[PDB]
């Protein structure tokens, strides 16, 4: 589909499942692909302090 | 094709010389032998390897319509010059003479790499070329006219990094370098690890880095080496892979000294199995004990070999005999000690060492002058 | 020499000594005459301009003699037009190497 | 991760403790600096070994 | 003698010295230099200059009459415009500037740090970058 | 007449032509390979062949902040992001 916004949440989410569950480098590589997304939303007022 | 054709040479290199040792070598020697078109090599075995099977009349008429497959158009060519260019044209010997190298011999490959060396005046064809002299050296290990050629390529084929010939400067740092002046050249030239990929000429990476870890400890011994090894990230891949390569390494580091000759002993039974049979450690193990030494012997100077019975191993006669043939010719700077049990060291000074260093370099150019003033003048 | 210094005089202004000459400036900024390489046939998606460029370049210099026997002139000034950056500089780079 | 971060700066607080109770001497007997870290003499020698080295 | 015979030549100096600036040089003991005067000369040099001081194109001493080579002068001094001195530092701190931590950090990295990491380009081949241009709406 | 003679046109690349102009503008690095460069040239539907050459230079500018001689593919997938964003006026 073409969504922006959830697409910023479940990336941020598959960020933690993986360092809670012990894999560093791709929940590396799955925290920048939600760095790169997040370029282009106008109003992320707590999304941002969630990702930061 | 040429780029599989690594393990060939590699397992003839591993074959006859473990003469007890012979049993699964046949068993993919005919894999070798008789498959892959592979000529040359196991006639000339006639008399070194065993009886044999009937290779003779099988192989070859497999040489002969091979040759006849590629013999005709090679000698020739006159087909396009049809349509009158140069009188020539570039489709014949550019193509067939890897082949020439493959399954003809260093002979039709010699005749045919500077037949087409003189043709094409790029780098880039004389960058194939000779990196195919270069494995082929490898391949009938003719190993002294084969180092020339890298020194002939270092001299003008070489003009920098920026990948390149960087793919075969993947014949700059192990097969021609550092053979047997093997004290620094793996020191200064071994510090870039800098890629990871298996293609599909690139056959051996993981059993690769086994090499280029048991030849990194070597170096420096703690100017941090530490960080290259373990604070580095594809280092740290492969013995979270490998738990030879990583209890051996954190062995080391961690100064575990008791379980050295156990992870001495799991690389000695590598060591046992391998195609390298030859010429041996030219650095390792009792430098590397040694190495382990040097660090033991280190922060304690007045250590009791007591304390050496279970610190790194057992046989207190065993140890006292190691160390009175490590002290008594030019290394491990101590002075054991009899029945009072001690292993006392002592260092130069700060002063002491360089006055000795000046006193040798001294020499040596005031004999020199020496000649040089009676060269001239009479 | 034309365009060549001198020593002159301040009274007579009269030549004493011919000065060197400090650089050739176009022969300092001589165009470099580097090594013809090609990437070769791969550049792909420009095969139908690789055709024409082979016989408009090439077959003049291969076969001088189908100009000489039929009797018409060999070209000599090629134009190339597009974009720029889609290989205009890179292809007559290669062209120069397969002649 | 309460394992890496806490042992990390415990074996960083090893050495806080023992540039403190080394710096007023030059020469002791390692009994006494085993009582003044509280602790078994046996991994001191082993860390003290780590610092020199 | 010959250190007697060095003091004796500085007589030549004597301060109303005029300014132009070497250009280059012909052989042994002879030059040519261009002066602030507009005109260009060709001229002769004493034997007690050290020959290390020339080719930054360096500004130079020149006799009035005679027009020769007599003195060579610190090198920054035929400048005719100075740096920021010494306190004209127009009183914006670092952390004035509100939300520009892209474009901060980039320039900030853009100026200072190939002073040290300089081999670090050329490992890679980066060919690191001499200048750098801003451009923007007007304010 | 005489002088200069027939014209070439040169359209503007496709997916074949700049993956080819990917492998030659990004030839003079020192790269990691383990990468699809495939996938690279077709995130790009219309990019130029000067446009190529501005991504490997921000490639390497991200293996600079890496503290890296490595280049990553994630070098790459953010740098293709980036001049396509310098390329999205018009």
């Amino acid at each position: 589909m073409d969504d922006k916004a959830l697409l910023v949440e479940v990336q941020l989410l598959e960020s933690k499942t993986y360092h809670a569950l012990s894999n560093l480098p791709k929940a590396r590589a799955a925290l920048t692909s939600a760095r790169t997304t997040a370029n282009a939303i106008y109003c992320p007022p707590k999304l941002q302090a969630t990702l930061d | 094709p040429k780029n599989p054709d690594l393990r060939i040479a590699q397992l003839r290199f591993l074959l006859s010389l473990p003469e007890h040792r012979g049993d699964a070598a046949v068993r993919d020697e005919l894999m070798a032998a008789v498959r892959d078109n592979n000529m040359a090599p196991y006639y000339e075995a006639l008399c070194k390897s065993l009886d044999w099977q009937i290779d003779v009349d099988l192989l070859n008429k497999m040489k002969k319509a091979n040759e006849d497959e590629l013999k005709r158009l090679d000698e020739e060519l006159e087909d396009a010059e049809k349509n009158l260019g140069e009188s020539e044209i570039r489709d014949a010997m550019m193509a067939k003479a890897e082949y020439l190298c493959r399954i003809g011999d260093k002979e039709g490959a010699l005749t045919a790499f500077r037949k087409t060396y003189d043709k094409t005046v790029a780098l880039g064809h004389r960058l194939d070329i000779v990196f195919y002299l270069l494995r082929i050296g490898l391949f009938y290990m003719d190993n002294d006219l084969i180092t020339r050629n890298t020194e002939k390529a270092k001299s003008l084929i070489e003009e920098g990094g920026d990948w390149d010939r960087r793919n075969r400067l993947k014949v700059y740092q192990g097969l021609y370098c550092v053979a047997i002046r093997d004290f620094k050249q793996a020191a200064e030239l071994f510090l870039d690890t800098v890629s990871t990929f298996t293609s599909y000429e690139l056959m051996d990476y993981k059993t690769f880095v086994t090499y280029t870890v048991y030849v990194s400890m070597i170096a420096l011994e703690r100017p941090d080496l530490r960080e290259k090894v373990i604070k580095g990230a594809e280092i740290l891949e492969v013995l979270h892979s490998l738990p030879a390569v990583r209890q051996y390494l954190f062995s080391l580091y961690e100064c575990r000294y008791s379980v050295f000759f156990q992870s001495l002993a799991v690389v000695e039974q590598e060591m046992k199995k391998d195609w390298l049979f030859a010429p041996h450690y030219r650095y390792y193990v009792r430098e590397m004990r040694i190495h382990a030494y040097s660090q033991l012997l280190e922060s304690y100077r007045s250590l009791t070999l007591g304390y050496m019975a279970e610190a790194f191993g057992v046989g207190v006669e065993f140890i006292d005999q190691e160390l009175s043939r490590f002290i008594a010719a030019g290394r491990l700077h101590c002075k054991i000690d009899k029945v009072n049990e001690i292993v006392e060291t002592n260092r130069p000074d700060s002063k002491n060492w360089q006055y000795q260093e000046t006193i040798k370099k001294g020499d040596l150019l005031l004999n020199r002058v020496q000649k040089l003033s009676r060269v001239i003048n009479m | 020499t034309p365009n060549c210094r001198v020593a002159l005089r301040n009274d007579s202004y009269t030549l004493h000594k011919i000065l060197p000459n400090k650089v050739d400036p176009l022969v300092s900024l001589m165009m470099v005459e580097k090594v013809p390489d090609s990437t070769y046939e791969m550049i792909g998606g420009l095969d139908k301009q690789i055709k024409e460029i082979k016989e408009v370049i090439e077959l003049p210099v291969k076969h001088p003699e189908l100009f000489e026997a039929l009797g018409i002139a060999q070209p000599k000034g090629v134009l190339l037009y597009g974009p720029p950056g889609t290989g205009k500089t890179l292809l007559a780079r290669a062209v120069a190497h397969h002649t | 991760i309460i394992s890496t971060h806490l042992a990390k700066l415990y074996d960083n607080l090893l050495e806080q403790n023992l540039i403190r109770v080394i710096e007023p001497f030059s020469r002791v007997q390692i009994e006494h600096i085993s009582s003044l870290i509280k602790l078994s003499k046996a991994d001191v020698e082993r860390k003290l070994s780590q610092m020199i080295l | 003698e010959f250190l007697h015979a060095q003091e004796e030549v500085k007589r030549i100096q004597s301060i109303p010295l005029v300014i132009g600036q070497f250009l280059e040089a012909v052989d042994q003991n002879t030059a040519i230099v261009g002066s602030t005067t507009g005109s260009n000369y060709y001229v002769r040099i004493l034997s007690t200059i050290d020959r290390e001081l020339l080719k930054p194109n360096a500004s130079v001493a020149l006799h009035k009459h005679s027009n020769a080579l007599v003195d060579v002068l610190p090198p920054e001094a035929d400048s005719s415009i100075m740096m920021l001195t010494s306190d004209q530092k127009p009183d914006v701190m670092y952390a004035d500037i509100g939300g520009m931590d892209i474009q901060k950090q980039e320039v900030r990295e853009a100026v200072e740090l190939p002073l040290t990491h300089f081999e670090l380009y050329k490992q890679i081949g980066i060919d690191p970058p001499r200048g750098v241009l801003m451009y923007g709406p007007p304010g | 007449p005489g002088r200069i003679d027939r014209k070439i046109e040169f359209p503007p690349p496709n997916e074949e032509a700049r993956l080819d102009i990917l492998k030659i503008h990004s030839r003079k690095m020192n790269l990691t390979r383990g990468i699809n460069l495939r996938k690279i040239a077709e995130l790009m539907p219309g990019a130029s062949g000067a446009e190529v050459k501005g991504v490997c230079t921000e490639a390497g500018m991200y293996a600079l902040r890496e503290r890296r001689v490595h280049v990553t593919q994630e070098d790459f997938e953010m740098a293709v992001a980036k001049v396509m964003q310098k390329d999205s006026e018009k």
